[PDB]
RNA sequence: UAUAUAUAUAAAUUGAUUAAAAAUAAAAUC
């Protein structure tokens, strides 16, 4: 918080309900005015992108607040094994892209033709939040593995699937996308291996054998778990998948 | 196979796959296999001698050499790979019976198989050399298992003499209790650590002379009646089963009572399932053997080269 | 150097003195009798540690190295009893600290020389019945139960088969009092596990025909008995197998 | 003296050594593979802690010279893979032999 | 619902006078 506030010069983190109401009012004015000028939804969305990008830099230091520092900040509780603080930090300092774009569409429909103020408050709060890139999704999956929380894993895989549709993911190259998807699949396999659902892990491995190259390093935990219970059939299937080469 | 000859000799001190009292003493007094001050050939010969005395003694040397597999199977502590030298013998039916505690020894398991008392997956098998595969279900006739694990059935004469002694000792105890109940009660409570009618409840028992009672079992059955032993001769409650009829375990059963890791046993039915071939894992070998790893190492070195 | 070494006890024992000429005894027999203790008129050796089976679900395995060869206890009080010069059994001068301080692993070690050999835990009947219910009735796979109870799949399947066979035998009243006693006794002698395509033609069959032909599709160059194949009938590598009836047949 | 041991059971690689007319050819071996060497080499390996070995002795078969040559071959005719990797400025993955099926 | 049963006598093949055994080998019993 001290670094976010530039030593206290910026009072961004300190918040009040009075400030909340006034900011919601001002941003309602700004956005419902902006709604008409743009030629098309794409241009209004671009205006909102510029607005949020400039706002976050104005409110919080750009250098200090970024993907790497947030990654370490969220990695702290995972190592410290404190789920509540990790989830608080994740919700407060990170925004999901698909939710944001849905809010943009919703506000477009609202203005061009209690939920409205919530959407306005969302757009206002974006100045505290960074987009959840693939690495942050993988970090939350690691938190799910560490905490053994099925609900977190389900939510993370839903959000990852929705994020795949969003433009920032499709901006990247096909090879990077395949690599990140393979990393996510390996993390899911590890999660199901730790949960004892070896059948689900082998199902994931078999379903995506062609699109993802499965090596022994990723499935070593699965092989150890299957050998401990002596499921020779599953071991043979997994080893054939990995070592067909 | 080899003829059983001096399998329990105390001087030689070999350990056998058996529940013998003499085998128990041989195992107990053995200590370990002494390999010091011996050349390599002498070490290998001693290791072979001991391990073949235990593992597959009834097999001939050439047959074991043919059956010997120079390979070993396995699945932090060091894995004892070379304890698997004799793991090939463990899939044999007689060895499986012995390891399932359905026979007192491998020889008795062989006799049980040869006499038609053993089945494998519901079909009768009369060949001890039959080899089990993983998942194979085998079973023994319950009477044979009870005989193998139960105490010996006494004969009429011996049990009659034992009953004479029992009646005599009961009369002695009754006399002691009746004459001085005070000290008897005191001793009873001390060993555990009053009503005079207790000593009245005790009753003498008619002494029996076996000369007139010999040759008639029901007479003795009706005549002998002790507070624990009511209406039967010692160990012959029903003299038509092949074992000590009030079933108690055979003597010295606990030293050899070892539960295998590769067989799953149901003693109510005298059934068992051969889960797998024995394997070696970190710090453990599923091949039950009374000899340490170096002895099996030396035996394996012997049988790799046929004693060359 | 190597010579015949009569397997005398490694621990101290009372060797024979001057013997009456007709005793014709040996030191080995005296050592055996000292280890066994006095024999009853019934034939028992009550004094010995291991004569009677344990019932506290902890096995009683030989510990000649720890007890230094003294294997006689009072059958009831279970306190050590050593031979004395007068010939009687009596309390030892100093009690062996080794026998009180025994590692948990060694208690499951059957043979003193081999540490790698250890007895296997015996599953409780309740756990076996629960496994039967979980597999057969609830339709759970062997993998899930094996992971749940820290068990291995072949053991789970064997347990299923054995519990089914036990149910059948109990149905037919085949389990007897003696069998129940034997099972119960061997249950208390062991530690208890803790949960936590080819085209095929079946031929036409006509009345009076005792057999039906079955024809399997096969590929030429792979089907048939080869010509000039090695003959192992007169060699130590002779191949033997067992028929479906269970008889022995050369393959 | 301390001897290098690969996985605490065998020598790191094949050793071709010469000692005063004794030619030692000692090959590493897989786990479970016993000690198949001259009896002198067998005893030396037993005391040293080497569990898996194969080898042959050519030319002189003097027991004293065999023993001294075995010790000196363990000491100088052997190099750990860590030492090789550090000397060549490589990671251990770069000097490990690749598996071929 | 007791139970470390204890006393006596008599015998005891070959070798040997104790770490010198043959030998649980026999017999006998199941
Ligand atoms: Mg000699
Ligand atoms: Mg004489």
């Amino acid at each position: 918080s001290f670094n976010m506030e530039n030593g206290g010069t910026r009072n961004t983190l300190t918040s009040s309900n009075e400030a909340a109401l006034e900011d919601i009012k001002k941003y309602r004015q700004l956005l419902d005015s902006f709604a008409q000028e743009a030629e098309d939804f794409n241009e209004f969305k671009f205006k909102v992108m510029y607005e949020v990008t400039k706002m976050q830099r104005e409110s919080i230091n750009v250098n200090v607040f970024n993907k790497i520092s947030l990654h370490t900040y969220l990695s702290i509780p995972i190592n410290l094994k404190q789920q509540k603080e990790f989830l608080r930090r994740l919700t407060f300092f990170t925004f999901q892209q698909h939710e944001f774009e849905a809010v943009i569409k919703r506000l477009y429909e609202g203005y061009r033709n209690n939920l409205i103020m919530h959407d306005i408050w969302y757009i206002t709060c974006l100045r505290h939040k960074i987009m959840m890139d693939t690495t942050l999704y993988e970090l939350v999956m690691k938190a799910a593995i560490e905490f053994q929380n099925e609900d977190l894993a389900k939510k993370v895989w839903n959000d990852r699937g929705k994020f795949r549709t969003t433009v920032p993911f499709l901006k990247m190259d096909q090879r990077i996308r395949i690599a990140k998807d393979q990393k996510f699949a390996h993390l899911m396999v590890e999660f199901f291996t730790k949960q004892g659902k070896y059948s689900d892990a082998i199902a994931i491995i078999l379903s995506s054998k062609n699109r993802f190259n499965w090596t022994y390093s990723m499935v070593r935990n699965l092989h150890k778990a299957l050998e401990e219970i002596e499921d020779r059939n599953s071991v043979e299937i997994l080893l054939d998948v990995v070592n067909k080469k | 196979p080899r003829k059983a000859n001096l399998l329990k000799s105390l001087a030689r001190g070999r350990v056998r796959t058996s529940f013998n009292k003499y085998n128990l003493f041989n195992l107990y007094k053995k200590g370990g296999v002494d390999l010091k001050s011996k050349s390599l050939y002498q070490q290998k010969w001693t290791a072979k001698q001991e391990t073949r005395a235990y593992h597959g003694e009834h097999l001939t040397e050439k047959r074991w050499q043919t059956v010997f597999k120079p390979k070993l199977d396995s699945v932090i502590k060091e894995t004892p790979f070379l304890l698997q030298t004799f793991a090939v013998l463990e899939k044999r039916l007689d060895f499986a019976l012995f390891r399932a505690m359905f026979a007192s020894s491998v020889r008795q398991a062989r006799q049980f198989i040869l006499h038609g008392n053993v089945r494998v997956n519901g079909v009768k098998i009369k060949h001890p050399s039959y080899t089990l595969k993983p998942g194979d279900m085998f079973s023994v006739k319950p009477d044979k298992v009870l005989e193998a694990l139960g105490a010996k059935k006494p004969s009429f004469q011996e049990a009659l003499k034992i009953d004479k002694t029992q009646i005599v000792l009961w009369n002695k105890y009754v006399k002691e209790a009746k004459t001085e109940p005070k000290e008897v009660w005191e001793k009873k409570l001390e060993n555990f650590e009053f009503d005079p009618k207790w000593a009245k409840n005790l009753k003498y028992h008619d002494p029996i002379k076996l000369s007139e009672l010999e040759g008639d079992e029901p007479k003795a059955r009706k005549l002998i009646n002790l507070p624990w032993q009511k209406n039967y001769v010692y160990g012959r409650q029903d003299p038509k089963k092949p074992f000590f009829t009030p079933w108690k375990p055979r003597p010295f059963l606990s030293p050899f009572a070892i539960l295998p890791h590769h067989l799953e046993i149901s003693f109510k039915t005298c059934h068992a399932v051969y889960l797998r071939d024995p394997v070696a894992r970190p710090g453990q070998s599923e091949v039950i053997s009374p000899f340490d790893v170096p002895v099996h190492e030396r035996a394996y070195m012997y049988y790799l080269r046929n004693g060359k | 150097f190597s010579r015949r070494r009569i397997a005398y006890p490694f621990y101290p024992f009372k060797k024979l003195g001057r013997q009456h000429p007709k005793k014709h005894d040996t030191n080995l027999k005296t050592a055996m009798r000292q280890f066994l203790g006095p024999k009853n008129y019934k034939g028992e050796y009550v004094m010995n540690k291991y004569f009677t089976v344990p019932t506290n679900h902890v096995p009683n395995y030989i510990k000649p190295d720890l007890e230094r060869g003294q294997s006689l206890e009072h059958p009831v009080t279970k306190k050590p009893l050593q031979l004395r010069y007068d010939g009687t059994l009596g309390p030892p001068p100093v009690e062996n600290k080794r026998l009180q301080n025994i590692f948990k692993d060694r208690l499951l070690q059957p043979f003193p020389s081999n540490p790698h050999c250890k007895t296997n835990y015996v599953l409780s009947p309740q756990l076996k019945q629960s496994i039967f219910e979980e597999i057969t009735v609830e339709g759970l796979s062997a993998q899930q139960v094996s992971q749940k109870y820290g068990l291995k799949i072949p053991r789970v399947e064997a347990i299923v088969k054995l519990v089914s066979v036990e149910n059948s035998w109990n149905r037919r009243n085949r389990v007897s009092s003696d069998l129940k006693t034997m099972d119960e006794t061997l249950y208390r002698m062991f530690p208890v596990f803790d949960s936590d395509n080819t085209k095929v033609i079946y031929g036409e069959l006509v009345e009076g025909e005792r057999s039906q032909y079955k024809f399997t599709n096969a590929k030429v160059g792979k089907v048939g008995y080869r010509y000039g194949s090695g003959n192992r009938d007169n060699k130590k590598d002779r191949r033997i197998g067992f028929n479906k009836l269970g008889q022995m047949v050369y393959i | 003296k301390e001897i290098p041991r690969y996985e605490n059971r065998t020598i790191y690689g094949d050793i071709d050594f010469r000692y005063h007319g004794v030619k030692l050819h000692l090959r590493s071996a897989k786990p479970g593979f016993g000690l198949r060497v001259n009896h002198v080499i067998f005893e030396i390996c037993e005391c040293a802690g080497i569990k898996d070995l194969s080898g042959k002795v050519y030319k002189s078969r003097n027991d004293m010279n065999i023993a001294k040559g075995t010790i000196e071959a363990f000491t100088k005719a052997q190099k750990t893979l860590d030492e090789v990797a550090l000397g060549r400025g490589k990671k251990l993955v770069d000097v490990r032999k690749v598996y071929y099926s």
